[PDB]
RNA sequence: GGUUUUGCGCGAGUGUUUGGGUGUAAAACCCGCACGCGUAAUGAAAGUGAACGUAGGUGAGAGCUUCGGCGCAUCAUCGACC
């Protein structure tokens, strides 16, 4: 039962790590002379 | 070879440019760039900012780093130094990080524009397989 | 895995835009029937059971009796104003109970009720 | 036109591509002062005379 | 974009092209000096171009196009 | 800030509209107080507008006339703003050098030659004002004959950002090819005038230092040829 | 070119001009246009069978 | 109204003058050298 | 359903088209949440978990060079760590 529990915990941890990676990617993507304004 | 395998008209324009440079100039830089342009994609592996910075660490700074490939941003590299990078294609993240660091993103046509003989240049390749 | 007669048991999807427009017409017909009312009933905020999806929340089946009583909406009158009621669910947590109470209060504050006949 | 601007900035996950060539004029690229200066002397002509 | 338009007009399609089995391709554009579709004379790929044409009135004119 | 609505009509596609916008800019440049208050950002917008106006100019003779007028505006601007005018011109040229196809490249090179000659013949009065000579030579030392690769525009503070502009080897080669012709046209190649001799000697030292310090073989060879031109006092 | 002129109902310029978007400076790739066009033309089809 | 010669054509003409001078010098040298070659053979 | 190669797009991320919005209506355009593969491995398992050295040196090595010297990819050896 501990074997099965650690398997389930590992799967959940992998999914959570993927979600955190997506959040980190979102954060990273968050981090007058131009023609469109001068000739507007 | 005889004809580029790529179907990109701009890649063929670059091929014409570097054929002319290789024929009318004794530059091994121009010759190797022409051969690498003739190369296929899997024979042109992408290079990373971590790789180019690790090659730039020594006194080779202020040399224009030249790679005929896609320059990809590497999340592992935390700080990007100032550098002038000229490559076939730049990913959006890589170009943005280079510009934020203060470097200069160049194309191969402007590379030939500035230094036709590849003076003060640092040639890099990607990892094979 | 083609041991059996997939020739006799292959079914295609050439009617995808037809089913899409049929579903749109069906929801439009429901809207025409319930012209001022919303097309779908209000549903509570519940949590995904399994450990892999604990931190995420979704929509439930219906609101709890305790949540309805706390929000001040009668059980027999909530379905008539468009609130799904689930007698099987239990709160088991003040956090979820308060979240659903806040949702029901927002529904009350955004709802306009007409006076019968 | 004013809405082409808005929609092409509004499309998520897509950016206006950066082209591999900056100066599209290959005639500019070849017949330029820097290139013509850096080139070496020609080894012949377009049409070569027959020797023997 | 003269090289790009030349590539598009020579490698893909040309509404003024009449390719023959006799080894020469003809250009139907009324402002082409030569009757052959080639890089030197293409009115579309050569932004700066010149042509000579005759009016119905017997008068001859020269035409200039610039980028 | 400054209200300058004529740049749009300068970039417009009608020759009459562009001429009217150029005359409006003539009146603007004549207006001394605004000319005294011209900043670097302002001169950058004006020279961008004139760059696109020349870009839109079609025929050879109109192009020559427009280039002459663009060169002649310098005597119209005041003393305290001539330096800003030339610096903004050369910043615009360095920013837009590579984007020009050959057909408009000839006329832009003619404009560069004309403006360089205009600066040299505005250097005039010692029969040559040393302040003007110093300004022009400082300009030539910074943009044309640079010991570095980039030019720093604006200053760094809480009220301003950054302009780093690289100097094109093409503009370097052109100035190395036309400075001898322009000094001959303006009259610094007279051996009697000691002031002229000192000025041309300073220019020769500038291009020579460029010859030893540069890292572009094209720049090296073309500077050597420019120094080897037989019309210079040294090689004669 | 920075701007383009606007023409009135009579075919003569109104006098107003508008800035061209960057989609008109975007690169031209006939090969990709070809591939997407064949994909779309096949995407419009309806099936047939005996 | 004389239509000045383009700057690129000026550069071409200077380069062509240099090329003609080089060609003339080389041709004269080859003439002389061929003379001594004929004598020695 | 697998696999090799060419081209193309993006790129440590990528795939709109289950579906929803939209429409000049089986077209075209749009995307909110998931999901598929990949971006760290090993051990039968408990589980543990990738820097001592410019992520190491030495020698080649394309290429650049102020001719003093710098050295891509990769290989062989001696290393370091999990
Ligand atoms: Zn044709």
């Amino acid at each position: 039962n501990k074997i099965r529990a650690e398997l389930r915990k590992a799967k959940a941890a992998r999914h959570h790590a993927r979600m955190e990676q997506q959040r980190d990617l979102l954060a990273r993507k968050r981090q007058d002379l131009d023609t469109r304004e001068l000739f507007a | 070879r005889k004809a580029p395998k790529s179907d990109n008209v701009y890649l063929k324009l670059l091929v014409k440019l570097y054929r002319f440079l290789a024929r009318r100039t004794e530059a091994p830089f121009n010759k190797v760039v022409l051969r690498r342009l003739f190369m296929s994609r899997i024979n042109r592996p992408p290079v990373s900012l971590s790789r180019i910075a690790r090659n730039l660490k020594n006194g080779n700074e202020k040399k224009t780093v030249v790679v005929v490939a896609t320059v990809t941003d590497d999340n592992r590299l935390l700080q990007v130094p100032k550098m002038e990078v000229a490559a076939l294609r730049f990913t959006a993240k890589a170009r943005a990080r280079i510009e934020a660091a203060g470097g200069r993103t160049l194309t191969l046509d402007q590379l030939a524009l500035e230094k036709p003989t590849g003076a003060n240049t640092l040639l890099l390749r990607g990892p094979k397989n | 895995h083609f041991r059996k007669h997939w020739q006799r048991r292959v079914r295609c999807h050439f009617d995808q835009p037809g089913k899409k427009v049929t579903r749109r017409l069906a929801r439009r017909a429901k809207a025409a029937a319930l012209a001022p009312r919303p097309v779908d009933k209000l549903r509570p905020i519940v949590r995904c059971p399994t450990v892999k999806y604990n931190r995420r929340t979704r929509l439930g089946r219906g609101f709890t009796l305790e949540e309805l009583k706390a929000a001040g909406i009668p059980r027999l009158l909530a379905p008539t104003i468009g609130i799904a009621v689930d007698h099987r669910r239990k709160n088991l947590s003040e956090e979820s109970l308060a979240a659903n109470v806040q949702r029901l209060k927002d529904y009350k504050a955004r709802l306009i009720l007409f006076p019968r006949k | 036109i004013k809405q082409l601007d808005a929609v092409y900035e509004s499309k998520k996950g897509f950016f206006l591509p950066a082209n591999i060539v900056s100066q599209a004029d290959l005639s500019r690229l070849i017949n330029s002062t820097e290139i013509q200066s850096v080139l070496r002397a020609p080894k012949g002509e377009a049409r070569t005379k027959r020797a023997c | 974009s003269d090289e790009i338009v030349w590539q598009i007009i020579n490698q893909q399609f040309c509404a003024f092209k009449l390719k023959t089995t006799k080894g020469q391709n003809f250009c139907r554009n009324e402002y082409s000096v030569s009757g052959l579709c080639n890089r030197q004379s293409c009115p579309l790929a050569n932004s700066r171009y010149a042509t000579v044409r005759q009016s119905p009135k017997g008068t001859i004119y020269l035409y200039i196009k610039t980028i | 800030e400054k209200s300058m609505p004529f740049i749009k009509h300068l970039a417009s596609s009608d020759r009459k509209v562009r001429t009217a916008a150029l005359n409006s800019l003539h009146a603007f440049l004549s207006a001394r107080q605004v000319a005294s208050a011209l900043t670097t950002l302002d001169v950058l917008k004006l020279w961008k507008g004139l760059f696109y106006a020349l870009w839109m100019c079609d025929r050879a003779i109109p192009q020559q006339n427009l280039c002459n007028e663009l060169a002649d505006l310098i005597w119209q601007l005041p003393r305290e703003s001539v330096a800003t005018w030339l610096r903004g011109f050369w910043a615009t040229m360095a920013r837009e050098w590579t984007g020009i196809d050959v057909l408009r490249m000839e006329k832009f090179l003619l404009l560069v030659r004309r403006v360089l000659g205009a600066s040299f013949k505005w250097m005039k009065k010692g029969a040559w004002d040393q302040s003007k000579v110093d300004e022009v030579l400082g300009l030539l030392a910074e943009w044309p004959f640079s010991l570095a690769e980039e030019v720093r525009i604006t200053q760094s503070s809480e009220k301003g950002g950054e302009i780093v502009q690289k100097i094109p080897v093409g503009m370097r080669l052109h100035v190395l090819d036309i400075w001898v012709d322009e000094v001959e046209r303006v009259g610094l190649l007279n051996e009697d005038e000691e002031e002229a001799r000192m000025i041309v000697q300073r220019i020769s030292d500038m291009v020579d230092a460029l010859e030893q310090t540069t890292k572009s073989p094209a720049v090296r060879t073309r500077s050597k040829d420019s120094l080897g031109d037989d019309r210079l006092p040294a090689n004669r | 070119r920075p701007t383009v002129t606007v023409f009135g109902a009579d075919g003569k310029p109104t006098g107003a001009t508008e800035v061209l978007p960057k989609v008109f400076s975007a690169p031209i790739r006939p090969d990709i246009v070809k591939h997407v066009h064949t994909g779309m033309a096949k995407n419009k089809r309806q099936p047939y069978a005996v | 109204n004389d239509i000045l010669v383009p700057e690129t054509l000026l550069k071409k003409r200077k380069s062509q003058e240099k090329a003609r001078a080089e060609r003339a010098a080389a041709l004269e040298k080859r003439k002389q050298a061929n003379k001594e070659k004929r004598q020695v053979i």
